[PDB]
């Protein structure tokens, strides 16, 4: 999930976005 | 910006930023 994703590798604003309410 | 891994718990930290006023946790 995006707490693994962003931790192994550098995430994108679209990704870190896709987790906003 | 978004230039870095995110370990520990900034991820958190940059949902918070990021989201700004429309947050993130929970529902």
């Amino acid at each position: 999930g995006i707490v693994e994703q962003c931790c192994t590798s550098i995430c994108s604003l679209y990704q870190l976005e896709n987790y906003c309410n | 910006f978004v230039n870095q891994h995110l370990c520990g718990s900034h991820l958190v930290e940059a949902l918070y930023l990021v989201c700004g006023e429309r947050g993130f946790f929970x529902x």
